[PDB]
DNA sequence: AACCCTAACCCTAACCCTAACCCTAACCCTAACCCTAACCCTAACCCTAACCCTAACCCTAACCCTAACCCTAACCCTAACCCTAACCCTAA
DNA sequence: TAGGGTTAGGGTTAGGGTTAGGGTTAGGGTTAGGGTTAGGGTTAGGGTTAGGGTTAGGGTTAGGGTTAGGGTTAGGGTTAGGGTTAGGGTT
C-alpha cells in the first residue's frame, strides 16, 4: 500500500520547454506528447546503433564525439545533417572553452 | 419529379474529399474484435488481449489497406482505365516485394 | 557537493545531458562512453524536436486552433522533403492522409457524353 | 471468442469501400471486395503470431500493446503513438 | 544469294536464352573504372581506389539494373504492350518506394 | 601534366550494346529508343549513393584509400548485402 | 617474414567437414568458400541480434538458452524452424549429460 | 610538371573582406553574417550567363579563343552595355 | 529445304590441392565467489461476461448511363546484315 | 607503351506493333425503403499481476598446461580451349 510506486521515465518536460522558445502561445495535447516522446526514443536508437558498429569495425572501444558525428553524417539526410553537425560543434565548444 | 439525380461520378468526387480530410477509423470496432480473436485461437488457446492492443492492430491494418489502394490506383491509370480491378492488386504486391 | 550546476546548463542545451549518459552506458552500446558524446547527442536531438515542433505549430494557426494535435503532426512531416525521407515508413497514430486526387479522374474533363448522339 | 465466418465478413462491403475512398479510387469493380478480405487476413496472421512469441517469453497470458508495437517494428512498419 | 533474314524479334529470343545461362559482367571494366572516379571527385579529391572496390561496385550496379528491367517488363505486359518504354520505368520506381 | 580530356567519363561506357545486353538478361524483348538516356539517369543516382557512404567510412579511419570492405559495409545499410566480393 | 601478421579467423575448416558428411565425393572452389563463409557470419548477427533486444525488454541481464529459441522462432521461416528448434535441443541435452 | 587542374574552390575565392568592400561603396553600414553565402550565389548565376553566350559566339567562328569583342557582344543582349573595354 | 544452326569429344595443362610441418596462439581444467532466477502471499485492478436499448448503418432491390472491349485499318519506328578501325585489353 | 583483334558504330528496310477511331453491352452508380446490430451504459467476480525477502547454483575470473587452427608448397585432377565431328530446323 505505502509507496510501492514505480517511476516511469519520459522526456516530456523537455518537449514542453522547446515549445516555449520556438512558439510561445501554443500548447501540446496529450496525444502529441505520445507521438513526440516516441520520436526522441527513435532518433536516439539510430545514432547509438551506427556508433556502436563504427567503433567495433575500426577495432576501438570508446564512442568519442567523432563517432556520434559520423552517424549524423550518414543517418540524417541533406539540409538536416548540415544544420545539425554545426549545432553540435558550437554546443561542445562551449563545454571545453567555458567552465 | 425533376429532382437533383446526380449523374454517375459527382457523388464519388465529393466522398473522396470528405474522407481524405478526417482522422477517424473506418472499420467498426466490434467486428474487428472478433477477427483478431479467431486468428489467435489457433496459435495459443486462452490468450486474453488487452484493450489497447486491439486498437493498435486496427490502426495498423487500416493503414496498410489505404496503402495498397493508392498503389492499385496508379497501376489502373497506366492501362487507361478508371476502375480498380482484381488483376491490379496482384501486380502491386509483386513489384513491392510481398507475395512473390 | 559544494554547489549544484546541471551539466545541461554549463553547455546551454535544454534537452537532458545527464540522462543520455546513463541510457548510453546501461544499454550496453559500448564499454566506455566518453564525455564528449553525451553533450553532442543531446544537441542533435534538440535541433530535430525544434524542427517538427515549429513546422507543426505554423500548420495549427492556418487551421485556426491553439493546440498541436496528432493530425497537425502529419501535415508537417509529410510535406518537408528532408523530414519525409527519414520518417518515411513510420505511421502516426491517428494521422489521416494528405489531400491528393489524380488529375485524370477529375469531374468530366474528357466529358462523359460517349455516343453523344448527334456529332 | 467465435470460430465462424463472421470474422472475415465483419469487414463489410461499405467499410471496404470507405477505406478505399480515403486513397483516391473512384470506381470499384465487384470482385475487389473478395480479394481485399484475403489480403487483410494474411497481414493479421503475421502480426498476431509474432506478438504471441514475445508474450510467451515472459510467461504472461495477456498480449499487451507494447508487444504489438514490437511485432510491427521488426517487419518494417514502425508505429508511433499507441505505446512507447 | 541467301539473305536468311530471320523475321523481326526472333534473333532476340535466341539472345535471351543464351544470356540468362552465363555469369560474365556485361559493362566493360575500363569505362566503368572511370565513372566511379568522376563521381568520387566531388566527395573528396586524392582518393585512391583498391582493385576490389571497383569490382564490388560493378556487381551491385549490374544487379540493381538487371532487376529494374524485370519489373519494368512486368508493367509493360499489363498494358497489353510487348516493349519497355520510358514511362514504364517511372511506375516501377514509385511502387517499389525509391521515389 | 593533365589528360587533355577532364570529362571523367560523363556517364559513358554504358553504350547502346551494354544496355541492350543487361535488358536481355532481364527478359525485355523490344527495347524502345528513349530508354538509353533514362537508364543513364538511374545508374547515376545509385553509383553516387553507395559512394557518399563509402567515403564517409574511410574519412572516419583517416586513411586515403576506399577498400572493398568499406563498399560492402555501405551496401548493407541501403538494403542489399553483397556476399563475398569483399567478405 | 618479420612482419608478425595479426592474421584472421575463418569458419572455412568447419564448412569442409560438413560438406564431406552430406556428400562424400564433391569439393568446393575458393570463390564458393567466400559466399558460404559470409553466410555463417550473417546468420550469427541476426540470430544473436534479436536475443540482445529480447533480454532488455524483459529487464533480464543474461542471454541464456531460451532467448536463442525465441530468436530462431522469429527470424527463420516456416518448416526450416520446426526442423531447427528440434535439432538444437538434442545437442543441448547431450551436453548436459556429459 | 603542372599535374593539377582547377577544382571548384573558386566560388569561395571571393573572400569575406571583398564582399565587405563592394558593399561599403554601396552605402551598406552593418552587413549581416549570412549575406556572404548569398552574394556567392548571385555572382555565380551571373558569371555563367555572360559566359554561355560568350562561348556560343566563339564556336560560331570556329576559333578556340574567347576575345573581348565577344564578351562585349554578349553583355549587350542580356541588358548592360559595357563601353570601353572593347570597340 | 532456301540452306541455316546444335552436340559428341579430348587434349590441355593451372589451381585445388593433401599433406606436412612447424608453431603460434587460443582453449581448457582448476581453483576462487556472488548473486540472482528461482521462491511466495497478497491485494489490487482490470479483463471478461452479462444485460438493455435504440437509432444510425447495413441490406436488398430497380433503373439507366458510361466505360471496358473488340474489332477495324495504317503507318511510323524498331528490328536485322555490313565494313570498319577505334579502343580496350594483355602483357610487361 | 605497343599492338592487335574485336567491339561498338555507322548506314538501310520491311514488317509489325502501337494507336486512333467506331460501335455494343453488361456493369457500377444512384436513390429509396425495411430490418437490424453495434455501439453505448451499469455490476461483479474472477483472472492475472507487483513487490519482496531468500536460497543456491550458475555464472565469472584469474592462474596453469596444451591442442588445434592458421600460414606456406609440389604435382596431379579436373577443366576449360580447341578443333573436328555431331546435332537441332528456320529463315
Amino acid at each position: 500500500k505505502k509507496r510501492k510506486r514505480s517511476r516511469k521515465e519520459s522526456y516530456s518536460v523537455y518537449v514542453y520547454k522547446v515549445l516555449k522558445q520556438v512558439h510561445p502561445d501554443t500548447g501540446i495535447s496529450s496525444k502529441a506528447m505520445g507521438i513526440m516522446n516516441s520520436f526522441v526514443n527513435d532518433i536516439f536508437e539510430r545514432i547509438a546503433g551506427e556508433a556502436s558498429r563504427l567503433a567495433h569495425y575500426n577495432k576501438r572501444s570508446t564512442i568519442t564525439s567523432r563517432e556520434i558525428q559520423t552517424a549524423v553524417r550518414l543517418l540524417l539526410p541533406g539540409e538536416l545533417a548540415k544544420h545539425a553537425v554545426s549545432e553540435g560543434t558550437k554546443a561542445v565548444t562551449k563545454y571545453t572553452s567555458a567552465k | 419529379k425533376k429532382p437533383h439525380r446526380y449523374r454517375p461520378g459527382t457523388v464519388a468526387l465529393r466522398e473522396i474529399r470528405r474522407y481524405q480530410k478526417s482522422t477517424e477509423l473506418l472499420i467498426r470496432k466490434l467486428p474487428f474484435q472478433r477477427l483478431v480473436r479467431e486468428i489467435a485461437q489457433d496459435f495459443k488457446t486462452d490468450l486474453r488481449f488487452q484493450s489497447s492492443a486491439v486498437m493498435a492492430l486496427q490502426e495498423a491494418c487500416e493503414a496498410y489497406l489505404v496503402g495498397l489502394f493508392e498503389d492499385t490506383n496508379l497501376c489502373a491509370i497506366h492501362a487507361k482505365r478508371v476502375t480498380i480491378m482484381p488483376k491490379d492488386i496482384q501486380l502491386a504486391r509483386r513489384i513491392r516485394g510481398e507475395r512473390a | 557537493r559544494a554547489k549544484a550546476k546541471t551539466r545541461s546548463s554549463r553547455a546551454g542545451l535544454q534537452f537532458p545531458v545527464g540522462r543520455v549518459h546513463r541510457l548510453l552506458r546501461k544499454g550496453n552500446y559500448s564499454e566506455r562512453v566518453g564525455a564528449g558524446a553525451p553533450v553532442y547527442l543531446a544537441a542533435v536531438l534538440e535541433y530535430l524536436t525544434a524542427e517538427i515542433l515549429e513546422l507543426a505549430g505554423n500548420a495549427a494557426r492556418d487551421n485556426k486552433k491553439t493546440r498541436i494535435i496528432p493530425r497537425h503532426l502529419q501535415l508537417a512531416i509529410r510535406n518537408d522533403e528532408e523530414l519525409n525521407k527519414l520518417l518515411g515508413r513510420v505511421t502516426i497514430a491517428q494521422g489521416g492522409v494528405l489531400p491528393n486526387i489524380q488529375a485524370v479522374l477529375l469531374p468530366k474533363k474528357t466529358e462523359s457524353h460517349h455516343k453523344a448522339k448527334g456529332k | 471468442r467465435k470460430v465462424l465466418r463472421d470474422n472475415i465478413q465483419g469487414i463489410t462491403k461499405p467499410a471496404i469501400r470507405r477505406l478505399a475512398r480515403r486513397g483516391g479510387v473512384k470506381r470499384i469493380s465487384g470482385l475487389i471486395y473478395e480479394e481485399t478480405r484475403g489480403v487483410l487476413k494474411v497481414f493479421l496472421e503475421n502480426v498476431i503470431r509474432d506478438a504471441v512469441t514475445y508474450t510467451e517469453h515472459a510467461k504472461r497470458k495477456t498480449v499487451t500493446a507494447m508487444d504489438v508495437v514490437y511485432a510491427l517494428k521488426r517487419q518494417g512498419r514502425t508505429l508511433y503513438g499507441f505505446g512507447g
